[PDB]
């Protein structure tokens, strides 16, 4: 029984890990550090 | 199932498929677990004499594909980022070992306890030709005498016997076997 | 034959998780059909 | 001198399943059927339990009843499901839902005559017939109706023979199903009037016996279960073995039952022990004896001390001496002699058998005739009156179809049993 | 108790004592019973815990001791 | 009410047999209840339709049948029977049964006065008083609605509700007040595990007003006295309690139902100020 | 044996997304629909049954409908990563919404859409051999949820019967908001089902979120999550059906413990071991911890308080590795406690089931794994301040006829509104009645 | 066996760093709560019980919580070296911080923070089985340790009731102080603490100040060196809990010993070889010299005189290599001095415990390392005079109301200034009452 629970906190440790969520695009710290403003310069191709 | 009950704590579905494609891809199916832990460990050897500190997310995809995996959508990422802990595109070889020839704990000792029996030489390290007539009348599995590179270490063992443990649904069995 | 089930049964002397069950689920061995029950294995 | 055993719901098909491997195990039937016992003693009353069939097979007398086919279908798959006989399983297509309305008027009825066809087969095989033994819940749905309806039709078709009941009752102190005092309430009116004795046994007393006395650390229903199957092997081994003072189950009854209304008793089991602590003890008659009249080894809830000891009934096996048995139940009535009914001059019946179950030196099972289990159907009452001033839950049975007048006999019967075990508590030669 | 089901009671010394040394039990002797004579303080609940065991089960409980002529006619003698 | 199933019956054999066997023809008659050593018992089943009547009528037909037959036995679904006997011996058509036994007779005859008492005082508590769908009788209707203040909170806290923790709409928290250590009436002290008795924590306010000088200064109002509603509650002042936290007194209405505890203790005439 | 899945409307239908993938995962079958390789005739295989039923070739497919007015949501699922899992006649679409009018879904464009759900459920149920009950998944705030499954509803209980009904409903927050017309809505749909379901489960939005704010680590939730709490729920409670266990469950068993008297069917529900992966390294997870976690109302999926009101009757589901002196234990501490109180005339206040499967991990999920879990679902007075501020509401709005000339104009009396208003009324002395002691009502 | 502690506030979790250091050191868990990956259990043996849980897979977790309203010092305590030791929920923190307003922790802001500490306190309290107490540490300076500790404790007195509670409490000292308003808040808080604690220990930084001068050889002490000798106190006084010994004392002999009248419960606290390393090799340290050491002012935790009131009671525990024989001769030699006067209606002045455990050391510690060591917490009446120069300082301010509109706006009655002063005026009577000789008055 033991050793059951200490391999399923190993299971825990290793599969379940933060980044891996699905929902972590917007769960993200520093999301706003890795994104751009809304316009750059003024040859931006993302300005239509 | 294998990868729900609380007998196999550590089993998740995704890995174990991969197993299960490596396994029955094709030299049968512990034939080529052995194969595949050999080509991981000489690629770890050859990205060590280059002087990179580990296997990428690339070529471990290739390899896997290489072996025979149909992968699908994000299970690459979620197998690249589940065995990366630096988190630096970086493949670490112990925990892929410990998670590739994974056990019960019965399973481990019986394992342990049948290792323990044959006698080794030099550095911890066993030649079949000492030993093939000593116990030919009594090996069922004669896919052993194949493992053999006339030598073998623990790990392709374990790696073996961890291979055949999905024939025997019993521990009981599987540790009288 | 084993160690492990030379006991006799008696209360106190059952180990319910050394023999733990490869899987947990119910088969359909006990049908109705029409009416005509089938008790098949 | 067979007895048919009838296991009805999921709680007797369970405790049957442990039941039958402990018989199979005693008389070395391996799960195949093939019989590989080590003395020709267990062969010589094989029929007792089990009938013969042709090649080297043996068939248990049992009928397999339920409303729906789960427990079935897992008792059927399981190590020792092998051994029943497929036409004996009968099932229905929808469950009894814990009603007892349900359970005895719609699908009961539907049943039962394939029910009795399999019975009275079964019976008309016998050379000479014993007794029924019927294993339920009386909490429960098809456990208590059709328990109950197909011990009311034996007793129409068999009312020479014995009927004998083994039964589960709520616990005092949590409920395993909010409707209990209703499903309770009617079948201990049914069974008072057919049953001719009766065992009742609370889950809670279990319990207490699993952490107090074997201190187990992690109990299973397989252990409560197997402790039920030692008691009721037990009762019926001086049936099956040699011995020096032979019983049966007619000379218990007629020992134990003063009237016929008073034929509710308690059980137990003596050679209850921990682990750790079978180095301190060796088994003597004595400690068998002290064992056997400790409360903490009894399997209800009500506690001795508060009534008294009509009669009981003690069965021992292993080699011993009738004299330390016999000095021992003088010794035991005459040292609390307060709680032994004083208008009966010896209250106790022993009775000896040779052949003790393996891997204990010797054992008795403990049957009680005690008036403290008026206490628990008080309380069963006094529950069932909340609920019927409310009308509790009620539109469930009267949508079935039941008059409430059903409810109020009930209710009034079982108040009657309460006040006629308090009067022959307190009664006096005057 | 609810932690860790794997301890075990555990071992404790007491050296130092005359029943063991082939010694009377003598007034003011009592050596066992001076701290500096023990390995430790702690403190553990023995009464809850259980006890270790090592040993190889017998495999096997013993309970009983151990322990053509047809005739087709051509009827022949022989005397032994 | 009850209807037979059965009628038994005790016969002699026949003369020629009797008269070999080597037993005398005469002295049959006696007053001893004991039988001839060769009467033998034997039993029929009467059809479903069957009454006192035809079970009679049975009865006489076996009596005119044959020679060697006196007593008879008529047996009830209920457990009851008659005997049916000759007046004269070896003399037929004198039939007449002068008997009536069942096996709960002294049984019930003992358990008289008791069994009325109780049935006495059980019966008109079970009585409905409330209507097929969930609803009061037009009498003894309760003095205030369930949902008022004083009435749900006669004898426990209400809830305290903070936006702390919480993004939208609060909600409460469990609390560790334990009940009153109460087991039923003749029930084995039972431990499944280890269970936290209520003998320990008994509240702070037994005894209060003796062995000290009671409630000094109003911090009472933060966790002991509660506003409800249009009164007043106080944890302090409900059901007296013994040294080991038990219930002392128990209290009962004309019908015989049990009545809890109450904490509201006053009424507070708010009013609001004007000039 | 079989149970039969219907849902409707948006979150209905995302619902059942998330319960699909969560029952495939548990069984085994792959979205293309197939079961894996080394599951063959040599070994009883059958657990799928209660959920899936298989073709001749082997092919499995589930026992569902998806029903929508709107394309999207089943055009995403036609167009999704399931595709080959679905039979293409499973998912119905209409061409256009109910536009949040109860009226419209049930008058106007449901009882075009009507007669092709009962055809196809009675094309499944003729498939079956032990159907015993329906799952019914829709929410009562928007049009066609209410509209079309208070139709189909109505209609399935005229065809089938003694079948039992079970309802998980999603219903208006208390303040969080969607659409101006949700009294209306929410009245005329509580109206309708109050007759034809057996027990309802009521779940909240604004509830889940906190929960998932407060025990998992969660700062921007979306509904995913939620439905992935609500397929963890259902198939705790489907468990009992299709696994191992000591003691099992029908689903005709919740109605005969839950409800004392036929209208009061509303119950509440709660899930213990709603945790994450960081936070379950600090804790043990014993039967006694998560059986207390169940009854503080931070765990319920409904924005409501127990604690001002008492429960009738509670059933605790139980599934992985719990010994039942642990949950004898549990129960009886519960039942000491001064602040949980059950109303007098009901002394036998619990159900209790045991089943040895513990719940099946999802590789993209947020609750950790853990070996054993408990459900709750129960019946408590305290539900009856949700009517009460919904019909507050109710009254606000309809004192000014705010909205009505819609309602009369697709179809529907004005009367509907008074008698749904009016039985709304009883609904709320019932629940006052109900809780009244009975040592004052002599 | 188990004890739960509380943290309020800055110096209550202050000391409370210092205090799960020395008993993580002492039991052997690591500041991590790990084990090394090849044990299967971190330790032999389950002493470290009365302070720690072990979870199934044997990480260790500590029986506290962590009360404050500023984050700063609780977000120093996440992101320190003890980060894994505590779960995350029992280091709660607020927004804003009470201010030095007793007013505003007791009205305002610990009314909305109070119920989730309840609520984390009882979540320890039910996994526990012999539970004997609550140790609570704080400071009565301040506005949150203040206001939120006796909020707190009056909640705690009414759910837990008979239930223990010792305070270990940080009054203002005779001339050192660091805020203006400390009288309001010293006497606001005494007041309700004579209602609702069991012990009181009072200790004055002032006294610590002068102890590390003159045994230890600093310079420039800091609140460090104050919270490690607390840390030691507590670690002495909870000992006989924790290891063998030849008289062991529980936690509930304190209250019955030391507690002759119900508000007679504030207990004057001192420790014996508070020495340097430099001073200890010079020395021996008898237990007769260690006896002696405890009743001169010299080694007194707090600012008052002894020599200028009578004893009550005393407890004295002895930890280390003691024997029973020098004990008794010590306290007879004591009882023989003068200046030691006990009132002629307590006879029997001693409660004496003796434990085998001697001192642990600490890596960064000042103490020396010595074999024994003893801890003194006794009931005088010289306590009076602390009380009246508080009092006298709260008649002067309120002579003119020089503050009050704090207090006022932040919820307060008026009144309860007032109250409070007439209060302790009776605890200062008590005090002259109860030191009258029974000889005196015939
Ligand atoms: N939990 C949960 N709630 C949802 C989901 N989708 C919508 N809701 C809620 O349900 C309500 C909206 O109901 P809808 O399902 O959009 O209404 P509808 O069935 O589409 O009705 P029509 O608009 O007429 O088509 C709002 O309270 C939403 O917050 C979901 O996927 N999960
Ligand atoms: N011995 C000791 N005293 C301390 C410590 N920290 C603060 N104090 C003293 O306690 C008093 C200040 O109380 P604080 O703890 O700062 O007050 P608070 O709990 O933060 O209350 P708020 O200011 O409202 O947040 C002063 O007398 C300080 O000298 C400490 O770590 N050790
Ligand atoms: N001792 C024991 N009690 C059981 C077992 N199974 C169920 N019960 C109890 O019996 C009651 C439930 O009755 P049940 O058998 O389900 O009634 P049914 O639905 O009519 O078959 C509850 O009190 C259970 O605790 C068992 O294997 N052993
Ligand atoms: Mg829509
Ligand atoms: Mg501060
Ligand atoms: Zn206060």
């Amino acid at each position: 029984r033991a050793n059951r629970e200490k391999q399923l906190l190993d299971y825990r440790e290793t599969y379940q890990k933060k980044e891996t969520q699905r929902e972590w695009d917007l769960n993200d710290p520093h999301w706003k550090a890795k994104d751009l403003p809304g316009r750059v310069g003024d040859n931006d191709p993302r300005t239509g | 199932m294998i990868y729900s009950d609380n007998n196999n704590p550590r089993e998740d579905s995704v890995f174990l498929r991969v197993k299960r494609a490596v396994r029955c891809g094709g030299v049968t199916g512990p034939i080529q677990m052995v194969d595949f832990l050999r080509d991981f460990r000489c690629l770890e050897e050859e990205q060590r004499a280059s002087g990179r500190k580990g296997v990428t997310h690339k070529q471990f995809v290739k390899l896997m594909e290489q072996y025979g995996t149909k992968l699908r959508e994000g299970d690459a990422a979620y197998l690249c980022k589940a065995f990366d802990d630096d988190n630096d595109g970086y493949i670490n070889p112990e925990r892929f070992v410990r998670h590739f020839t994974g056990l019960n704990q019965r399973r481990h000792n019986a394992v342990l306890r049948a290792w323990a029996s044959l006698p080794k030489d030099a550095k911890g390290r066993v030649r079949r030709n000492h030993l093939n007539e000593r116990f030919s009348e009594t090996v069922t599995h004669g896919d052993v005498w194949g493992t053999f590179s006339p030598t073998l270490c623990f790990e392709e063992f374990l790696a073996f016997y961890a291979a055949v443990s999905v024939e025997i649904p019993l521990d009981e069995k599987f540790e009288l076997f | 034959r084993t160690i492990y089930d030379a006991l006799p049964k008696l209360p106190g002397f059952s180990f319910p998780e050394l023999n733990p069950p490869p899987t947990n689920g119910i088969p359909q061995l006990c049908t109705i059909r029409k009416g005509i029950r089938t008790v098949f294995d | 001198r067979e007895i048919v055993c009838v296991q009805a719901g999921q709680c007797g098909n369970q405790i049957g399943s442990k039941f039958w491997e402990v018989i199979s195990d005693e008389h070395g039937v391996d799960p195949t059927g093939t019989y590989q016992g080590d003395s020709d003693l267990q062969l010589e009353r094989i029929n007792v339990y089990f009938d013969e069939a042709t090649g080297g097979r043996y068939v248990p007398r049992s009928v397999l009843i339920d409303l729906e086919p789960g427990t079935m279908d897992s008792v059927r798959a399981g190590p020792y499901g092998q051994i029943f006989r497929p036409d004996n399983f009968i099932f229905g297509q929808s469950g009894a839902g814990n009603n007892w309305a349900k359970g005895h008027y719609t699908e009961g009825a539907e049943l039962i005559d394939s029910v009795l066809d399999v019975c009275c087969k079964e019976a008309e095989s016998c050379d000479c017939l014993q007794g029924f033994q019927i294993c339920h819940s009386l909490g429960g749905g098809t456990g208590s109706g059709m328990g109950t309806l197909l011990i009311s039709k034996l007793r129409e078709q068999y009312p020479d023979r014995i009927m004998m009941t083994f039964s589960i009752i709520p616990s005092p102190k949590v409920s395993d199903t909010v409707v209990e005092p209703y499903n309770t309430t009617l079948s201990v009116h049914q069974l008072v009037e057919n049953s001719d004795e009766s065992m009742c046994i609370d889950n809670e007393a279990l319990y207490d016996i699993c952490f107090r006395t074997l201190k187990l650390t992690t109990p299973t229903f397989g252990d409560l279960n197997h402790l039920v199957s030692a008691v009721v092997s037990g009762v019926t081994c001086c049936l099956r073995f040699p011995g020096q003072l032979n019983s049966d189950l007619r000379k218990l009854a007629v020992n134990l039952v003063p009237f016929p209304r008073l034929h509710f008793f308690m059980m137990g089991f003596a050679p209850l022990t921990s682990r750790g602590s079978q180095q301190y003890r060796g088994l003597s008659v004595p400690e068998l004896t002290q064992q056997m009249f400790d409360a903490k080894n009894m399997m209800q809830a009500a506690d001795p001390r508060h009534g008294r000891y009509l009669t009981a009934s003690a069965l021992f096996r292993g080699r011993m001496s009738t004299k330390e048995v016999d000095e021992q139940m003088l010794n035991v009535q005459n040292k609390n002699s307060s709680y032994f009914i004083e208008w009966i001059p010896n209250n106790i019946k022993s009775s000896v058998c040779d052949i003790p179950p393996k891997g204990l030196k010797m054992a008795v099972t403990f049957i009680g005739n005690n008036t403290c289990i008026q206490e628990m159907f008080r309380r069963v009452g006094e529950q069932f009156t909340l609920m019927f001033r409310r009308k509790a839950f009620l539109h469930w049975y009267t949508g079935e179809g039941m008059d409430e007048m059903e409810f109020t006999e009930a209710e009034s019967n079982m108040n009657d049993l309460v006040s006629e075990y308090q009067q022959y508590q307190d009664a006096t030669i005057e | 108790m609810k932690n860790s089901v794997a301890r075990t009671q555990p071992v404790r010394k007491y050296e130092n004592f005359t029943l063991e040394n082939n010694l009377p039990l003598a007034l003011g002797a009592n050596f066992h019973d001076d701290p500096i004579c023990r390995d430790t303080n702690r403190t553990s609940h023995t009464l809850l815990l259980p006890r270790n065991v090592d040993y190889a089960p017998h495999t096997e409980y013993v309970f009983n001791g151990g322990g053509e002529p047809v005739f087709d006619g051509w009827m022949t003698v022989n005397f032994d | 009410l009850s209807q037979p199933v059965s009628y038994s019956l005790l016969v002699l054999p026949p003369k020629k047999e009797l008269r070999k066997k080597g037993y005398n023809m005469t002295d049959i008659n006696t007053t001893s209840t004991r039988v001839h050593p060769l009467a033998r018992w034997q039993t029929h089943v009467l059809k479903h339709g069957a009454t006192y009547r035809d079970a009679l009528d049975a009865v006489e037909e076996a009596n005119t049948k044959h020679w060697g037959f006196l007593k008879a036995r008529i047996q009830f679904s209920c457990g009851s029977f008659e005997s049916f006997v000759r007046t004269n011996p070896n003399d037929p058509s004198t039939l007449k049964g002068v008997s009536t036994y069942d096996p709960n007779g002294v049984f019930h005859k003992e358990t008289l006065d008791c069994t009325l008492k109780n049935r006495s005082t059980l019966l008109p508590r079970l009585r409905a008083i409330v209507d097929g769908r969930g609803h009061h009788l037009s009498g003894s209707t309760p003095p205030a609605r369930s949902f008022h203040p004083q009435v749900l909170y006669k004898n426990c806290p209400p809830p305290v509700l903070s936006q702390a923790g919480y993004d939208f709409t609060p909600m409460s928290h469990n609390a560790f007040l334990l009940r009153t250590n109460d087991h039923p009436q003749g029930v084995r002290d039972v431990k499944s595990d280890f269970m936290k008795g209520s003998c320990d924590y008994r509240p702070r306010a037994y005894l209060r007003d003796e062995v000290s000088g009671g409630v000094n200064s109003r911090h009472c109002h933060c966790a002991e006295v509660y506003q409800v509603g249009d009164y007043t509650m106080d944890l302090a002042r409900g059901a007296e309690i013994d040294h080991r936290n038990r219930t002392v007194n128990f209290e009962y209405t004309k019908k015989g139902t049990l009545k809890s505890g109450s904490n509201i203790v006053g009424k507070r005439h708010a009013r609001v100020p004007r000039f | 044996r079989e149970a039969i899945c219907i849902h409707i409307g948006q979150a209905g239908c995302q619902v059942g997304n998330a319960c699909w993938e969560l029952f495939c995962l548990e069984h085994g079958i792959q979205p293309d629909g197939a079961m894996p390789s080394d599951k063959t005739i040599g070994v009883e295989d059958d657990a799928f049954n209660t959920f899936f039923s298989e073709t001749g070739a082997g092919k499995h497919v589930p026992r569902a409908v998806f029903l929508d007015l709107e394309p999207t949501v089943v055009d995403e699922v036609r167009t999704g990563t399931y595709r080959q899992l679905f039979h293409p006649e499973q998912l119905i679409s209409g061409k256009e919404d109910a536009a949040n009018n109860y009226a419209r879904g049930h008058y106007t464009i449901g009882k075009e859409i009507v007669d092709l759900c009962l055809d196809r459920i009675r094309k499944l149920a003729d498939n079956c051999t032990g159907l015993q009950g329906f799952l019914v998944y829709h929410a009562v705030g928007g049009g066609t949820g209410s509209g079309l499954g208070a139709l189909l509803l109505e209609r399935l209980s005229v065809d089938y019967g003694k079948k039992s009904k079970l309802g998980y409903t999603v219903y208006p927050s208390p303040q969080v908001s969607t659409a101006v017309v949700e009294p209306y809505n929410s009245v005329l749909s509580t109206h309708s089902l109050l007759e034809h379901t057996d027990v309802a489960a009521m779940l909240d939005n604004e509830a889940i979120y906190d929960l998932t704010r407060r025990n998992l680590d969660i700062e921007r939730p979306t509904y995913t999550n939620l439905n992935r709490l609500i397929g963890q729920v259902v198939s705790s409670l489907t468990a009992s059906l299709r696994f191992d266990g000591a003691l099992n469950v029908d689903l005709t068993e919740f109605q005969t413990n839950l409800v004392p008297y036929p209208r009061i069917h509303f119950v509440l529900t709660s899930y213990a071991p709603v945790i994450s992966a960081e936070k379950a390294y600090h804790e043990q997870l014993s039967v006694s911890e998560i059986s207390n976690a169940v009854f503080e109302p931070a765990s319920m999926m409904t924005k409501c308080d127990p604690r001002h009101g008492k429960y009738m009757a509670c059933c605790l589901m139980y599934r992985g590795d719990v010994v039942p002196k642990d949950v004898n234990a549990a129960v009886a501490t519960i039942k000491t406690k001064r602040t949980i109180q059950f109303v007098d005339w009901s002394p036998t206040g619990f159900k209790c089931g045991i089943n040895y499967q513990p719940p099946t991990v999802v590789p993209g999920g947020d609750l950790a794994k853990v070996q054993r879990a408990v459900c709750m679902i129960a019946n408590s007075t305290a539900i009856a301040e949700v009517f009460a501020r919904i019909d507050h509401k109710f009254d606000l709005m309809y004192s000014k006829r705010a909205f009505v000339h819609w309602y009369v104009g697709e179809g529907m009396e004005e009367g509907e509104f008074s008698e749904a208003r009016e039985d709304l009324a009883a609904l709320e002395k019932d629940y006052e009645e109900v809780g009244a002691e009975s040592a004052d009502m002599d």
